[PDB]
């Protein structure tokens, strides 16, 4: 059974650094490109960074280019994201997944039980 | 709407996601896409954009993708159609593994189906390692076959079947499987033979059950209830005892069900007495 | 352009019914499976339902089994999620997506910049 676990989040002075990790289990890790995605409160899902399955090619969204750097340790089946120079716009819940495509989600609707 | 670039494109990278569909058709040499296939799944293209990448791969490799390109398909495998996959010659178990892993939990589509058919046809057999890889992703695979296919898988392959895989096999499948396990296992001795053959006994004959009884094998009640019926029927009360070993007491508990009711009824009621157990039924005086 | 837009929820007595809908545009609707994903304000997002491209296979999370039923009208690019026996934990933001991965993530970790 395929599971992914995120860790490393916490509150940080605007300009410091903080590194996240993703513990992958249940799928041949090397055979997946791997993605970081973030959901800023009130907003949608935003692509942050990605690394190819063979650790050779990393990619970054513009909002994050130059400040963040993605890594992948195939031995321990964990994916990392080093965030440097944290801005306030970086604040979100950060998820790791093994697949992203840009425009696949609606805006939402609110259902309220009273 | 157009047909040229302005800037072209020479790397397959995060910039591309901002192209319009035609810009991609204009600016991406298919031969480049093929040569950098190992990084497409890192670039979050939109699914319509993937369509235009897929198309380009077709242009370049019109009689079927090479395994050079298939390997790194990743999620693109979701855009293939079975005719696409029918042109392929996939020969590494690892590539197969890679492709199965993408639709891991899903009801086998016509795509993975034809993929698996292509893979096996092209080794000549289900060898064993192939069968390992397949039950890892589709457990009911062996019993998803059909006694026609099963007659072809070589006894060598039987070592890859684990007993819980036979759960969905019906007796016409075990009919062709059991003789295959018999072959796969003659090199075994006794208590070791039984632990392997056990799951396959649902298709064994009395001649073979009888021979087992004469060994020490301590057959569990669960497997006995899966025995034939036609095979248990001619077994002497003495034979069934030596067969079930220390598990005999199950008989009164399964007095009503399966092949035991049938086996009780054909026995002299003065023989069931020898069992302790206190079995009711069967023929008097 | 793609674009797929939801509608529906607001005002709900615990035990009544509610139907949501998604207007799809810009892609061959038929050839993508469709999913409803649930964002309970203050906790993460959880997949709730999915329907195959050919309307043949439905799937529901246990929290919702028996209470929700999905449909998909291939004639007119729209997705529906019918919500009978609405409980209280059901209150959340409902997204409709075609994403090939849905729920390919942990609970996420929260990064907060500035105090």
């Amino acid at each position: 059974d395929v599971q992914l676990v995120e860790s490393g989040g916490g509150v940080v002075q605007p300009g410091r650094s903080l590194r996240l990790s993703c513990a992958a289990s249940g799928f041949t890790f090397s055979s997946y490109a791997m993605h970081w995605v973030r959901q800023a409160p009130g907003k949608g899902l935003e692509w942050v960074s990605s690394i190819s399955g063979n650790s050779l090619y990393k990619y970054y969204a513009d909002s994050v280019k130059g400040r963040f750097t993605i890594s992948r340790d195939d031995s321990t089946n964990t994916l990392y994201l080093q965030m440097n120079s944290l801005r306030a716009e970086d604040t979100a819940t950060y998820y790791c997944t093994r697949h992203w495509a840009v425009g696949n989600w609606g805006q939402g609707t609110l259902v309220t039980v009273s | 709407t157009a047909c040229p670039s302005g800037k072209k494109a020479r790397e397959i990278d995060e910039s591309l996601i901002f192209y319009k569909k035609w810009e991609l058709e204009a600016c991406v040499d298919a031969a480049l896409l093929a040569t950098q296939m190992d990084r497409v799944n890192a670039i979050p293209f939109t699914y319509e954009q993937l369509d235009v990448l897929k198309h380009k791969l077709d242009e370049l490799y019109p009689q079927g993708y090479p395994e050079s390109v298939i390997q790194h398909l990743g999620y693109l495998f979701l855009k293939m159609s079975p005719e696409d996959i029918r042109k392929w010659n996939v020969t590494s178990l690892e590539t197969l593994k890679a492709l199965l892993e993408v639709n891991k939990g899903h009801e086998m589509s016509p795509q993975v189906a034809t993929l698996i058919d292509r893979f096996v046809k092209g080794r000549g057999q289900l060898d064993k390692d192939t069968l390992d890889t397949l039950t890892a992703f589709y457990p009911g695979y062996l019993c998803s076959l059909s006694p026609e296919e099963l007659s072809s898988v070589p006894p060598s392959s039987i070592w890859a079947v684990r007993p819980q895989d036979l759960d969905t096999c019906d007796p016409r499948q075990l009919d062709v499987l059991y003789p295959k396990a018999r072959l796969a296992f003659q090199n075994m001795n006794g208590s070791e033979y039984f632990v392997k053959i056990q799951s396959f006994l649902g298709g064994a004959p009395t001649e073979d059950l009888k021979a087992l009884s004469q060994q020490n094998v301590s057959m569990d009640l669960a497997t006995f209830m899966k025995l034939r019926t036609d095979a248990v029927l001619p077994l002497t009360v003495a034979e069934v005892q030596k067969l079930l070993g220390p598990h005999v007491e199950g008989l009164k508990a399964e007095e009503r069900h399966r092949p035991v009711r049938d086996w009780i009824l054909r026995q002299r009621q003065d023989d069931l007495d020898t069992l302790g157990l206190g079995l009711q039924g069967g023929i008097p005086n």
